[PDB]
RNA sequence: GUGAAAUGCGCAGAUACCGGGAGGAACGCCGAUGGCGAAGGCAGCCACCUGGUCCACCCGUGACGCUGAGGCGCGAAAGCGUGGGGAGCAAACCGGAUUAGAUACCCGGGUAGUCCACGCCCUAAACGAUGCGCGCUAGGUCUCUGGGUCUCCUGGGGGCCGAAGCUAACGCGUUAAGCGCGCCGCCUGGGGAGUACGGCCGCAAGGCUGAAACUCAAAGGAAUUGACGGGGGCCCGCACAAGCGGUGGAG
RNA sequence: CGCGGGGUGGAGCAGCCUGGUAGCUCGUCGGGCUCAUAACCCGAAGGUCGUCGGUUCAAAUCCGGCCCCCGCAACCA
């Protein structure tokens, strides 16, 4: 990225719920380019979201989404001869890309046996603050001020 | 030294920590803090925010004695000089007025090998 | 800005008491100020310094004021 | 305290703050592109003693001038002798750290010394690396300091830019390395060597004078081009970063 | 022989005071940063707080006996 700024790629809307986010997230789960297996275990697991509460999987998906995302973060900066990890701000792209991610790497990481199924789980327990996705959000936050003295080098 | 509203703070700002003195308007302290105090070791205690943590901490802690007006008394030039200032007027505490009495000889002792 | 050399009147400048006069060039911290803003030339600024020196030495002049509010 | 630390210091009360006191050393701002001195060098303030220098008046002597082997005096720092002084700093020294080692660079300690008196020492990148004196050869600008009714004129210094000219080039250029004359000192390939011997000096450390054998076919100055740098500036590559998937493991 | 105060995580130790807190340090594991190495940071597993009885709503904390260690002082025909 030496030269322009690289255009952040943009996404068809869901074939359902017109979510772009949802889009994305099928990508996390999508192995090997294929597409297809990824949508049906999200969805698969989205109508399990309603089978155990009453809630829709939308907002189930978006206060869980909500959830993991980190306010700030570590950044190594290597200035003063020195690698400093510096805390700061987390650019709104980041905050997504990463809780889409540590949500389906946390959903992996359970141990039950159908992959929807953990999709669900987690998704669940991640809109009610309480998930392992959410476990290393709670984690890079305190991470960030169990450093907040260098953070006077924040560029 | 036990109760008394107007007082005085000082800045100590080294450049491996900075430490803050708050006392009565006669010289006698009341308390004091630094970044050691805080919770830092070696260069942290010299960090910016270290030295927002002890102004901030000695402020708390001559509170209790009734401090409510301090004018504050600066020596040093660590990277946290300001910051102590910043955080001492942003503590509640009623910073009367700032002073610079940082010492400096008119050429006298040899200085270290620096 | 304003030159402390016509700021002032006519004034003797080896007199080492009028300090109203002199208390003018001294800065905001006693610090003899420098010739690129005391309006003066070489020879004058010489003769200044040095009697600023004696008043100070009789205490009338400082050798240092703090900085007020920073 | 440092890159981070450790040694070190501290509840036997340290650091930070206030008051009283002791002692040594060095002089902030003014301060500079500044000033003085023959050089080494000389910085708070006061008084005394003293050297050099510059300007005006056109007054006095009447060539009394220049250089100057040897001699004599001066001569930073370190070092030495006798006595005194000792805050800070600090060779040596001890410890901590770093490292393969670290007899160092960094840190915590620390002695002679650095300070004064008297007396030695006499060297230096004691450098403008440019001996002193005199006369002559465009100017522009900057500044320090004298004299004169004074957008200036005229002496004495301190820098820069540059005529002619010089120079191997770099560069110098009325503050010459230009054009000339007087006088002194010094050089004659690199290494051996500022060594050896002899002499002279020194308390000592050491200083002054100062070779040869042998050996080398170069040592050397300035400038050119490029390459290189744990140099800098601007700029770029799946170079790092961000992200996904892998070999290194198993067959 | 009597007197004094100690046992708490793998190691050292605060908490005992005066009842409602088991903490810290290094160590071990994972993670973060790293040329490397520590330093730093995040998280984590691990203690009937010696033993048996006793007062108490509740103690390792106050009580009694005892086990073991450390120390004090004395004696030794
Ligand atoms: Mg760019
Ligand atoms: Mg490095
Ligand atoms: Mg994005
Ligand atoms: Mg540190
Ligand atoms: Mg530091
Ligand atoms: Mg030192
Ligand atoms: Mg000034
Ligand atoms: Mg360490
Ligand atoms: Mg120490
Ligand atoms: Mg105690
Ligand atoms: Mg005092
Ligand atoms: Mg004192
Ligand atoms: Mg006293
Ligand atoms: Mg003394
Ligand atoms: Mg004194
Ligand atoms: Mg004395
Ligand atoms: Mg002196
Ligand atoms: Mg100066
Ligand atoms: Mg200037
Ligand atoms: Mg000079
Ligand atoms: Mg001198
Ligand atoms: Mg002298
Ligand atoms: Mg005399
Ligand atoms: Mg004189
Ligand atoms: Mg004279
Ligand atoms: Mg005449
Ligand atoms: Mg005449
Ligand atoms: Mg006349
Ligand atoms: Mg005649
Ligand atoms: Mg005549
Ligand atoms: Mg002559
Ligand atoms: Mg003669
Ligand atoms: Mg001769
Ligand atoms: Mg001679
Ligand atoms: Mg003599
Ligand atoms: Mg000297
Ligand atoms: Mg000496
Ligand atoms: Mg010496
Ligand atoms: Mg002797
Ligand atoms: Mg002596
Ligand atoms: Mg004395
Ligand atoms: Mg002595
Ligand atoms: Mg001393
Ligand atoms: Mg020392
Ligand atoms: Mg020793
Ligand atoms: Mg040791
Ligand atoms: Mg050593
Ligand atoms: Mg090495
Ligand atoms: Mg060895
Ligand atoms: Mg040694
Ligand atoms: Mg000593
Ligand atoms: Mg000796
Ligand atoms: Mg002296
Ligand atoms: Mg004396
Ligand atoms: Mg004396
Ligand atoms: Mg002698
Ligand atoms: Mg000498
Ligand atoms: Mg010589
Ligand atoms: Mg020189
Ligand atoms: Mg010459
Ligand atoms: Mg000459
Ligand atoms: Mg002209
Ligand atoms: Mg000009
Ligand atoms: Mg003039
Ligand atoms: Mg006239
Ligand atoms: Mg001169
Ligand atoms: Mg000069
Ligand atoms: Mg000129
Ligand atoms: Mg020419
Ligand atoms: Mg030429
Ligand atoms: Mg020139
Ligand atoms: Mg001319
Ligand atoms: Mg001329
Ligand atoms: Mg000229
Ligand atoms: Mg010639
Ligand atoms: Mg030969
Ligand atoms: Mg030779
Ligand atoms: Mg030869
Ligand atoms: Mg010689
Ligand atoms: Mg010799
Ligand atoms: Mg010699
Ligand atoms: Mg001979
Ligand atoms: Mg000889
Ligand atoms: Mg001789
Ligand atoms: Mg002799
Ligand atoms: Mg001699
Ligand atoms: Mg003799
Ligand atoms: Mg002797
Ligand atoms: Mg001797
Ligand atoms: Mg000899
Ligand atoms: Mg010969
Ligand atoms: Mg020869
Ligand atoms: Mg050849
Ligand atoms: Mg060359
Ligand atoms: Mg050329
Ligand atoms: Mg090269
Ligand atoms: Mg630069
Ligand atoms: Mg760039
Ligand atoms: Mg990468
Ligand atoms: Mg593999
Ligand atoms: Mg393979
Ligand atoms: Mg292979
Ligand atoms: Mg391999
Ligand atoms: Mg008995
Ligand atoms: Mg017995
Ligand atoms: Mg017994
Ligand atoms: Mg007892
Ligand atoms: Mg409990
Ligand atoms: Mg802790
Ligand atoms: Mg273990
Ligand atoms: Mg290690
Ligand atoms: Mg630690
Ligand atoms: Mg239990
Ligand atoms: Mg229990
Ligand atoms: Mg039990
Ligand atoms: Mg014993
Ligand atoms: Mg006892
Ligand atoms: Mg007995
Ligand atoms: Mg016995």
């Amino acid at each position: 990225a030496r030269r322009r700024r690289a255009e952040v790629r943009q996404l068809q809307p869901d074939l359902v719920y017109g979510d772009v986010l949802v889009t994305a997230f099928i990508n996390k789960i999508m192995r090997d380019g294929k597409k297809n297996l990824a949508a049906r275990i999200f969805y698969d697991a989205c109508k399990i979201i309603q089978e155990k509460t009453g809630q829709e999987p939308l907002k189930v998906f978006k206060q869980a989404v909500e959830n993991v995302k980190p306010r700030m973060e570590v950044r190594s900066r290597r200035v003063g001869g020195a690698n400093y990890q510096v805390p700061m701000e987390v650019s709104p792209r980041r905050q997504q890309s990463l809780a889409l991610r540590w949500l389906v790497q946390a959903a992996n990481q359970r141990p039950e046996r159908r992959a929807a199924v953990r999709i669900a789980h987690e998704l669940m327990d991640a809109a009610e603050g309480k998930g392992g996705a959410v476990k290393k959000k709670e984690d890079v936050e305190r991470m960030a001020e169990a450093n907040r003295a260098y953070a006077h080098y924040r560029w | 030294k036990r109760q008394v509203a107007s007082g005085r703070a000082y800045i100590h700002a080294s450049y491996n920590n900075t430490i803050v003195t708050i006392t009565d308007p006669d010289g006698n302290p009341i308390t004091w803090s630094s970044g050691g105090v805080i919770g830092y070791k070696g260069s942290r205690k010299g960090t910016p925010y270290a030295a927002q943590l002890a102004a901030l901490d000695a402020a708390k802690k001559a509170m209790a004695y009734g401090m409510q007006s301090v004018d504050v008394i600066v020596r040093g030039t660590g990277a946290g000089r300001e910051q102590a200032i910043r955080a001492l007027q942003a503590s509640g505490l009623q910073v009367k007025s700032i002073v610079d009495d940082t010492p400096v000889p008119h050429n006298g002792c040899r200085p270290k090998k620096k | 800005k304003a030159k402390v050399k016509a700021t002032l009147g006519e004034f003797d400048l080896r007199d080492y008491r009028n300090v109203e006069v002199l208390k003018r060039f001294l800065s905001e911290t006693g610090k003899i100020l420098p010739r690129r803003r005391t309006g003066l030339s070489a020879k004058e600024q010489r003769i200044l310094a040095k009697t600023i020196k004696r008043a100070r030495i009789l205490g009338l002049l400082p050798f240092t004021e703090k900085l007020v509010r920073k």
